[PDB]
C-alpha cells in the first residue's frame, strides 16, 4: 500500500528460472572503473551476501512522456504509470543510461545499459509500464508491484538475458518484471541518528581509540588481524566499517538494538568472520556464513531479549544515535563481549601501542563504544581505492 | 510506418529465422541458401511452389516493407526526433554491408529460361531500401556501390541483341 | 449499493473513473497544445465538447452528493475523485493564464470558468455535513497541500481581477476621461 515518493533509495530485482532452477538477480553499478552494468545474487545470501551498496538507486524526476520532449526540446511526487523515470546511481552518483555499443554477439540487435554523468538526451530515462492487466496507466504504484523498464530513446525493455557467464541485463526487445524494493523512503531520516547501510567507526569515551586493522605495510594476512589504535587513524580509510543489514527492502531504515547484521570492512572488502578455535578475522565474501558474521549492538551487558524483533517492513524508529548511544557488540552465535587486551608486553609497550580486540563474556565495563559516521567524501575515497587496489592487483599478477 | 514498426519490433518473430535469431546469421546467407535450394530440386515439391523462390520473395517483400517504412528523405527527419530513432532502428536491424552483398550477386542472363527463381525485381527492394534508410552522399560508398553491385548487373543488361525474355 | 440482489455494483465509483479518464484526457489535450498560442476551430470545438461533458459529470456528482447522504460523502471520500480534481485545478491554473493574453477565445475562457464553478460547488457539497474533525476535511487539507502550486496561481489571479473592480472606478479612474463611452489612450492608463 505504501507508494513510492520521489527522491528516495530502490533497488530493482527480478527472478530467473534457467536450469529448472529460481534465483533472485539484482541490477547492480561498480560505478567507477567501468560503465556497463551486471547483475547480484541477492538470493543466495547464506554463504556469499549480495553488495548491496552498488544495487541502490534513487529516483530524480517523474515525468510524462509530453513533459519529457518539451523540457528535451527546450519535490516529492507519486510515481505514476507511463511516466518517465531518472535513476541516479545513489553510490557513485552517475546516472542509468542505455548504452549504443553491442557485447553479446547472440543478440545481434540488442543495446548495453549502463551509467553515464550527464543527464542529457533520451537515454538516460526510462519510461514505466505495468506487468499486469490489473493495472492501467495513471494509477499510482506501490511496493511489490512487478514493474517494466522501457528505455526511452531506444524503445528497448530492460531486458535480462541469459548466459553461461556473461549474466548481463541489455536493453532487448523482450520483456522482463521487475521489483521495487524501497531501502530509504527518502522521508524524513534523523539526523545524528544510526542508519541502516550506513559506513561508520567506533571510538571509546575516554581512550581516543578506533577498531582497525593493519596497514597496508604488511601482507594481507597480517591485515587480517583486528586491534585498537589511536592516533591519525581516527581519519583514515582502514578505520571505516559498513553495516551490511541481512534483509534485501529497507536495509537503510534505522537500525534497531539486537538484530543481525554484517560488519565489512571497505578498505578489504572482507567481513569480521569468527571460528570458537580462534579469535575474530577478516574474511573475504564467497564463504561469509550467516551466522558466523551476524553481530548485533546491545545497550547492556545482559542477555535479557535475544530472539525479540523479527521483522519490521518499514522505515523503523529513532533509537540508535551516533554521538551519545554507547553500544555493545554481541554475535549472534556465541553471545560474547568485546574486550581490550595488553598483547604488546613490557618490553616493546612505548613502541607501536596496540591493544588486540579479543571478544569474551565478562569484557570490561570501560568500553564505552561511540559512533561516528564518515562524510560521503571519505566513504567514497575508501570504496574507490578497494576497486582500484582491487583492479590494480589483478593487472599486477596478469603481467607478471 | 512507426505503429507498424513498433508491431513488427514488439513481436520480433515476424521477421525471418534466418535473418533473425541466435541461428543463422542474415541476409547474405539467407540468399546463398535460397539459390541453393532453388537449384537444386530436392528441397521442393516433386506449377510447384519453388521453396527458395518464395523465401526470396518473403524477404525481398520485408525489405521494401522496411524501404518504404522509412521515416522520410529526411524532410522531417532533419528536424524531428522519432523519425531519427526509427530510422536508428532500420539501421541496427539490418547490417549495410549485408545489403551490399546482397545487391552483388549478378544474376545469369539467359533459349529462354524459368523466372521462378532470383527475380530481378528482388534487388529493386534493396536498392530502395539503401535509398531512404541509408541513402548516397558519401563519394567513396557510391563508387564502391557502383563497382560491386551495379557493372555487372548493367554488363548483363547491355548485352542484349534480341532474345530478349526479362524486361 | 442495491440491497435485495446479490452482485450489487457501484455507480458512484464508476462515475468517479469516467471522470478521472476524462480529467486525463483533457490534460494530455493540454500538453498538446502548450507553447503554441493559436486555437483553431477544431481546437475550440474539441474544447467545448469535454468541457460540457466534465460540466455534465460534474453536476451528476453534485447531485449524487447533494443531499446529506454520509454513505456517498464516504465513497467520494474513499475514492479516485481527488487526483482527478487536483488534474483540474493543475490545467485551469494554465488554461486561466493562456486564455486571457489573446482575444478570440473569449467563449472557451467563459466556459471554462463555467466547468471551475460547476466544479467547485461540487467539492464544496462535500462539506454541507462536515465536522470539525471529519476526514472529508484531512483528504481537503490533503489535496491542498497537494496542489498549493496551482492553487496559489489561480487564487493570486482571482485576487488581481477582483482588485481592480475598485481599484479603477472609485476614486481617479472615473474622472480621468469623462467624454462618454470608455475611451483611454492605453498610456495614461498605464500610469494610472
Amino acid at each position: 500500500i505504501q507508494f513510492l515518493r520521489t527522491d528516495d533509495e530502490v533497488v530493482l530485482q527480478c527472478t530467473a528460472t534457467i536450469h529448472k532452477e529460481q534465483q533472485k538477480l539484482c541490477l547492480a553499478a561498480e560505478g567507477f572503473g567501468n560503465r556497463l552494468c551486471f547483475l547480484e545474487s541477492t538470493s543466495n545470501s547464506k554463504n556469499v551476501p549480495p553488495d548491496l551498496s552498488i544495487c541502490t538507486f534513487v529516483l530524480e524526476q517523474s515525468l510524462s512522456v509530453r513533459a519529457l520532449q518539451e523540457m528535451l526540446a527546450n519535490g516529492h511526487r507519486t510515481l505514476l504509470y507511463g511516466h518517465a523515470i531518472l535513476l541516479r546511481h545513489s553510490y557513485s552518483g552517475m546516472y542509468l543510461c542505455c548504452l549504443s555499443t553491442s557485447r553479446s554477439s547472440t543478440d545481434k540487435l540488442a543495446f548495453d545499459v549502463g551509467l553515464q554523468e550527464d543527464t542529457t538526451g533520451e537515454a538516460c530515462w526510462w519510461t514505466i509500464h505495468p506487468a499486469s492487466k490489473q493495472r492501467s496507466e495513471g494509477e499510482k504504484v506501490r511496493v511489490g508491484d512487478d514493474l517494466i523498464l522501457v528505455s526511452v530513446s531506444s524503445e528497448r525493455y530492460l531486458h535480462l538475458s541469459y548466459g553461461n557467464s556473461s549474466w548481463h541485463v541489455d536493453a532487448a526487445f523482450q520483456q522482463t518484471l521487475w521489483s521495487v524494493a524501497p531501502i530509504s523512503s527518502g522521508s524524513e531520516a534523523a539526523q545524528g541518528y544510526l542508519i541502516g547501510g550506513d559506513v561508520l567507526r567506533l571510538l571509546h569515551g575516554h581512550m581516543d581509540e578506533c577498531l582497525t586493522v593493519p596497514s597496508g605495510e604488511h601482507g594481507e594476512e597480517q591485515r587480517r588481524t583486528v586491534h585498537y589504535e589511536g592516533g591519525a587513524v581516527s581519519v583514515h580509510a582502514r578505520s571505516l566499517w559498513r553495516l551490511e543489514t541481512l534483509r534485501v527492502a529497507w536495509s537503510g531504515s534505522h537500525i534497531r538494538w539486537g538484530q543481525p547484521f554484517r560488519l565489512r570492512h571497505v578498505t578489504t572488502g572482507k567481513y569480521l568472520s569468527l571460528m570458537e578455535d580462534k579469535n575474530l578475522l577478516l574474511m573475504d565474501k564467497e564463504k561469509a556464513d550467516v551466522k558466523s558474521t551476524a553481530f548485533a549492538f546491545r545497550s547492556s551487558k545482559e542477555k535479557l531479549d535475544v530472539g525479540v524483533r523479527k521483522e519490521v517492513d518499514g522505515m523503523g524508529t529513532s533509537e540508535i544515535k551516533y554521538g551519545d548511544s554507547i553500544c555493545y557488540i554481541q554475535h549472534v552465535d556465541t553471545g560474547l563481549w568485546l574486550t581490550y587486551q595488553a598483547v604488546d608486553v613490557k618490553s616493546a609497550r612505548m613502541g607501536s601501542i596496540q591493544r588486540k580486540a579479543i571478544m569474551h563474556h565478562e569484557g570490561h565495563m570501560d568500553d564505552g563504544l561511540n559512533l561516528s559516521r564518515s562524510q560521503h567524501e571519505e566513504s567514497r575515497t575508501a570504496r574507490v581505492i578497494r576497486s582500484t587496489v582491487f583492479l590494480f592487483n589483478r593487472f599486477i599478477r596478469g603481467l607478471d | 510506418a512507426n505503429v507498424v514498426v513498433r508491431l513488427l519490433i514488439r513481436r520480433p518473430e515476424c521477421f525471418g529465422p534466418a535473418l533473425r535469431g541466435e541461428g543463422g546469421n542474415g541476409l547474405l546467407a539467407a540468399m546463398e541458401e535460397a539459390i541453393k535450394i532453388a537449384e537444386d530440386p530436392s528441397r521442393d515439391g516433386p506449377d510447384t511452389i519453388h521453396m527458395g523462390n518464395a523465401i526470396m520473395t518473403f524477404y525481398a517483400a520485408l525489405i521494401d516493407l522496411l524501404g518504404r517504412c522509412a521515416p522520410e528523405m529526411h524532410l522531417i527527419h532533419a528536424g524531428k526526433g522519432e523519425a531519427i530513432r526509427i530510422r536508428s532502428i532500420l539501421r541496427s536491424l539490418i547490417p549495410l554491408g549485408d545489403l551490399v552483398g546482397v545487391i552483388s550477386i549478378a544474376f545469369q542472363m539467359p533459349e529462354p529460361d524459368m523466372s521462378a527463381g532470383f527475380c530481378p525485381d528482388h534487388k529493386a527492394a534493396m536498392v530502395l531500401f539503401l535509398d531512404r534508410v541509408y541513402g548516397i552522399e558519401v563519394q567513396d560508398f557510391l563508387l564502391h556501390l557502383l563497382e560491386v553491385g551495379f557493372l555487372p548487373d548493367l554488363r548483363a543488361a547491355a548485352s542484349l541483341d534480341t532474345a530478349a525474355l526479362s524486361x | 449499493t442495491q440491497t435485495g440482489n446479490n452482485t450489487t455494483v457501484n455507480i458512484i465509483i464508476s462515475t468517479v473513473d469516467y471522470l478521472l479518464r476524462v480529467q486525463e484526457s483533457i490534460s494530455d489535450f493540454y500538453w498538446y497544445y502548450s507553447g503554441k498560442d493559436i486555437i483553431d476551430e477544431q481546437g475550440q470545438r474539441n474544447f467545448s465538447k469535454a468541457i460540457q461533458v466534465a460540466k455534465q459529470v460534474f453536476n451528476t456528482l453534485t447531485e449524487y452528493i447533494q443531499g446529506p447522504c454520509t454513505g456517498n460523502q464516504q465513497s467520494l471520500a474513499h475514492s479516485r475523485l481527488w487526483d482527478a480534481v487536483v488534474g483540474f485545478l493543475h490545467v485551469f491554473a494554465h488554461m486561466q493564464m493562456k486564455l486571457s493574453q489573446d482575444s478570440s477565445q473569449i467563449e472557451l475562457l467563459k466556459e471554462l470558468m463555467d466547468l471551475q464553478k460547476d466544479m467547485v460547488v461540487m467539492l464544496l457539497s462535500m462539506l454541507e455535513g462536515n465536522v470539525v474533525n471529519g476526514t472529508i476535511g484531512k483528504q481537503m487539507v490533503d489535496m491542498l497541500v497537494e496542489s498549493s502550486n496551482n492553487v496559489e496561481m489561480i487564487l493570486k489571479f482571482f485576487d488581481m481581477f477582483l482588485k481592480l473592480k475598485d481599484l479603477t472606478s472609485s476614486d481617479t479612474f472615473k474622472e480621468y476621461d469623462p467624454d462618454g463611452k470608455g475611451v483611454i489612450s492605453k498610456r495614461d492608463f498605464h500610469k494610472a
